[PDB]
């Protein structure tokens, strides 16, 4: 109610992983996000898994399963004891703590405007239709910029010039997946 | 060979004062010219200050000191801050003079003065009073804005500026950005090629919250905005000096309001200067993930900010070595 004195001046001024997983733009930002700031193993690996649904499970076991991938991630015990869809099911169970962490971080830094492209994601979740098609176009045109631009600015992603690597693949891989290509 | 400094923090940290120190002591500081520009920003700052003074005073439920005051603080909820030249927070020398007296009397009221002391339940910068103090200096005609007028103008900033300076043959580019919530969106496009991030922050504000939502802790908000930046990989080989600045207004501040009571993680002796520095410096250090120099300055103080800023400027050279 009180008047603020620069109230006039500023006038005009991703709840679940399941809910942006096929969504283009937005999966790049946070996907961009966790790399410059967590562990980004996890969500590569629950983001791949769901692509699974049999030789798109070697590479899967080399990259998140295996003790030696650049992007391994925490199993549980009795998978990395021991069907197919069980391990599957069961190493994206135990990676939801740690990809609820990183996906309530982005939900807050966004809201302080903390995250990367809130401009174009803004453009975007503006424009409006009933042709479902064409708003997806919308969203891959957009993401492969964005794409094309972590590709780019990367090399900050880690120093390990394989890990980066391992990464830009990962979320190049997955994007291809969902029509989106540099 | 470029060195390239941000200026990054939250909304009213400090960030284009701290560059108008560098321009009076490494550049070609600010004449009477130069000066006489921020006239129409300081008068703006006056009139729309008072205006939320005389609101709170309504709001709040403060008896006037006198009655007959209601009038001028009628006459002053009747400026149009949405006409074209207010709305760009510029008003005119005429103008400003026409509202003098009913302002310098508002000021005399004892009842503006209890708002203000209560600013911690709306929203006001410091600086007001610091100009309502001066209005005998403004009402001259021939009014021309001292150095100390120029740090103390306030003129939110939107968008980004660079401003290159020199200091034996080292050359410089200051980045200034915005820092409420719409602004940061705006960050990321001068993040590459960084030599080092100064991150301010009002120490002072403590007790106080958002203009973006009225709730969120002004100190909670520069904590998280630090961590998104002490933690982003793309400045994991730039050097990050934290400012804790308005220095001044906390040694004030510690004196009337206990920290204790905003957060309850502080230990020790709360109206302790000392003290609550130690926590403000514990609260970012703690926000790494896993190198953090630090500085309490007070922006406006130009003999402050030159020693400051020649020992930021040898860690900001050293660092940049390896
Ligand atoms: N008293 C005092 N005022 C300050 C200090 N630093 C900045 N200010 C004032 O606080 C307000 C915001 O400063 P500003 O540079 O515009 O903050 P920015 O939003 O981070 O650029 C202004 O009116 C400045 O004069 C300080 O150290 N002490
Ligand atoms: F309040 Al700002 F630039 F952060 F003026
Ligand atoms: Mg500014």
């Amino acid at each position: 109610s009180i008047i603020g004195a620069e109230d006039e001046d500023f006038e005009n001024e991703f709840q679940s992983l399941e809910q942006v997983k096929r969504r283009p733009a937005h999966l790049m930002a946070l996907l961009q996000h966790v790399a410059l700031q967590f562990e980004p193993g996890p969500l590569l690996c629950c983001l791949h898994a769901d692509m699974l649904g049999k030789k798109a499970f070697l590479d899967f076991y080399h990259s998140f399963l295996e003790k030696t991938a650049v992007l391994r991630v925490p199993v549980p015990p009795n998978v990395a004891f021991e069907v197919q869809r069980r391990f599957v099911q069961e190493v994206v169970q135990s990676q939801q703590v740690a990809v609820g962490r990183q996906l309530e971080d982005f939900r807050s830094k966004r809201l302080m405007g903390m995250t990367p492209w809130e401009q174009e994601l803004a453009q975007l979740e503006a424009w409006v239709g009933r042709d479902r098609a064409s708003y997806e176009a919308r969203e891959r045109h957009v993401a492969e910029r964005l794409l094309m631009h972590l590709e780019e600015m990367q090399h900050t992603i880690s120093t390990d010039e394989e890990k980066s690597a391992a990464v830009v693949n990962a979320i190049g891989l997955y994007m291809r997946h969902l029509g989106v290509r540099t | 060979r470029l060195v390239k400094i941000l200026l990054l923090g939250a909304g009213e940290s400090g960030k284009s004062t701290f560059l108008k120190q560098m321009r009076i002591i490494h550049g070609q500081d600010f004449d009477q010219r130069a000066r006489e520009e921020f006239r129409p920003t300081i008068y703006s700052n006056v009139i729309k200050g008072m205006r939320v003074l005389v609101d709170a005073r309504e709001k709040l439920h403060i008896p006037w000191g006198d009655n007959k005051n209601q009038l001028h603080g009628d006459k002053l909820m009747a400026f149009d801050t949405r006409a074209p030249m207010a709305a760009q927070g510029m008003v005119e020398t005429r103008v400003f003079l026409q509202y003098l007296p009913a302002i310098r009397a508002l000021w005399e009221d004892s009842g503006i003065q209890n708002a203000y002391d209560r600013r911690r339940e709306f929203q006001l910068g410091e600086s007001v009073k610091y100009f309502l103090d001066n209005l005998d200096k403004l009402g001259v005609p021939d009014y021309i804005p001292s150095q100390q007028d120029i740090l103390l103008a306030r003129r939110p900033t939107k968008g980004i500026h660079e401003y290159d300076f020199e200091i034996k043959n080292v050359p410089f580019k200051m980045v200034d950005v915005g820092g409420q919530r719409s602004e940061r969106k705006r960050w990321f496009e001068c993040f590459d090629s960084v030599t080092s991030i100064l991150f301010l922050v009002s120490s002072s504000e403590f007790d106080q919250v958002l203009m973006e939502d009225r709730q969120t802790n002004r100190l909670t908000e520069s904590l998280n905005i630090f961590e998104t930046i002490v933690n982003n990989r793309v400045f994991s080989n730039v050097s990050i000096i934290l400012f804790l600045n308005k220095t001044d207004l906390l040694e004030e501040k510690v004196q009337v309001v206990s920290i204790k009571d905003y957060f309850l993680e502080f230990e020790g002796d709360p109206h302790c200067l000392r003290d609550v520095q130690k926590f403000l410096v514990e609260c970012f250090r703690g926000k790494r993930r896993d190198p953090l120099y630090h500085h309490f300055t007070t922006a406006i103080n130009t003999e402050n900010i030159r020693l400051v800023f020649r020992d930021v400027k040898d860690t900001i050279l050293h660092d940049n070595l390896k």
